[PDB]
């Protein structure tokens, strides 16, 4: 499964 | 902006026999930018009922893809794959070589 | 032996209307589960290996719901580094990002990863350690600034220590059949006589599963890698891998060479001869 925390705008 | 230019391998899936329902395969891979140009090529005529995977690329960021139509080969008729990219300043064609 | 889940994740600029062309595929291994194309009519992650079918409404719904909110991310991410580089907006452009776990042969943590690139580029990653970042240039410092400060790092471990690993448990268990079954290399060698006096010798692999191999060849047990080629491991299209790798020799000295080759799912390297 993908995450679904941490994947933020640089 | 760093443009690499596509290495081309074009091959069949299983080994070459007339009369056998084989796919012929264009793998394209460590080109960038992702748009692409892949022509699959019977008797220098462009085929029309092409397939491609997913695009994905390798650790240093070059794509890779694969194209491939199903297909039958035969003494008389001849294959290649035709690309074009960015790189590409004529369309690079590849003879398949049923040896290779 | 060790397994990997793997997801590749593309974003390219559209310029003069409308947003980016978004692509994400999923690898358990060498084996593609899921993908998501911003262009397809579905607008849904859709399954792409037999064992995934499995998995219920709820997963769907919830891995759709992560692939849109990741390709937004994207979105906002190629308008900001415009900015951040002083480019154009006729420009087309490119954010990649690549995150997953390896595990041992015992299932175990063994490494995990997380990486973003802008045209091509190392812009930012995750360190080994998973605390710290490797941002490439000044515009990647100000980014790492901003992501030590919302925690990124903690939050990615998590994911990556504990989530990944659990669902890659899981799907190895579901497609056990095929996860789990190595396919060895169907092995053969080919001749070619350039003229009267240089022979070509090919010494192919196929139908192999996972892409990890090695191909190499001996001169009178000693190895050759002078006059010999190898090409890149290729996808047959049915899920299995091929190579090859050649030497040129002597017309009449055939005899001398041999070919080695070693894979995961042979018990003892592989030895061949041209008769």
């Amino acid at each position: 499964e993908l995450a679904g925390w941490g994947i933020l705008t640089v | 902006m760093i443009q690499r230019t596509p290495k081309i391998q074009v091959y069949s899936r299983h080994p070459a026999e007339n009369g056998k329902s084989n796919f012929l395969n264009c793998y394209v891979s460590g080109f960038h930018p992702s748009d692409i140009e892949v022509d699959l090529l019977k008797n220098g005529e462009r085929i029309e009922k092409v397939e491609h995977s997913d695009l994905s690329f390798s650790k240093d960021w070059s794509f890779y893809l694969l194209y491939y139509t199903e297909f039958t080969p035969t003494e008389k008729d001849e294959y290649a794959c035709r690309v074009n990219h960015v790189t590409l300043s004529q369309p690079k064609i590849v003879k398949w070589d049923r040896d290779m | 032996g060790s397994h990997s889940m793997r997801y590749f994740f593309t974003s390219v600029s559209r310029p003069g209307r409308g947003e980016p062309r978004f692509i994400a595929v999923g690898y358990v291994d060498d084996t593609q589960f899921v993908r998501f194309d911003s262009d397809a009519a579905s607008q849904r992650m859709e399954p792409r290996a037999p064992w995934i079918e499995q998995e219920g409404p709820e997963y769907w719904d919830g891995e759709t719901r992560k692939v849109k909110a990741h390709s937004q991310t994207h979105r906002v991410d190629l308008g900001t580094l415009r900015g951040y580089y002083n480019q154009s907006e006729a420009g087309s452009h490119t954010v990649q990002r690549m995150y997953g776990c390896d595990v041992g042969s015992d299932w175990r943590f063994l490494r995990g990863y997380h990486q973003y690139a802008y045209d091509g580029k190392d812009y930012i990653a995750l360190k080994e350690d998973l605390r710290s970042w490797t941002a490439a240039d000044m515009a990647a410092q100000t980014t790492k600034h901003k992501w030590e400060a919302a925690h990124v790092a903690e939050q990615l471990r998590a994911y990556l220590e504990g989530t990944c690993v659990e669902w890659l448990r899981r799907y190895l268990e579901n497609g056990k059949e095929t996860l789990q079954r190595t396919d060895a290399p169907k092995t053969h060698m080919t001749h070619h006589a350039v003229s009267d006096h240089e022979a070509t010798l090919r010494c192919w692999a196929l139908s192999f599963y996972p892409a990890e191999i090695t191909l190499t060849w001996q001169r009178d047990g000693e190895d050759q890698t002078q006059d010999t080629e190898l090409v890149e491991t290729r996808p047959a299209g049915d899920g299995t891998f091929q190579k090859w790798v050649a030497v040129v020799v002597p017309s009449g000295q055939e005899q001398r060479y041999t070919c080695h080759v070693q894979h995961e799912g042979l018990p003892k390297p592989l030895t061949l001869r041209w008769e």
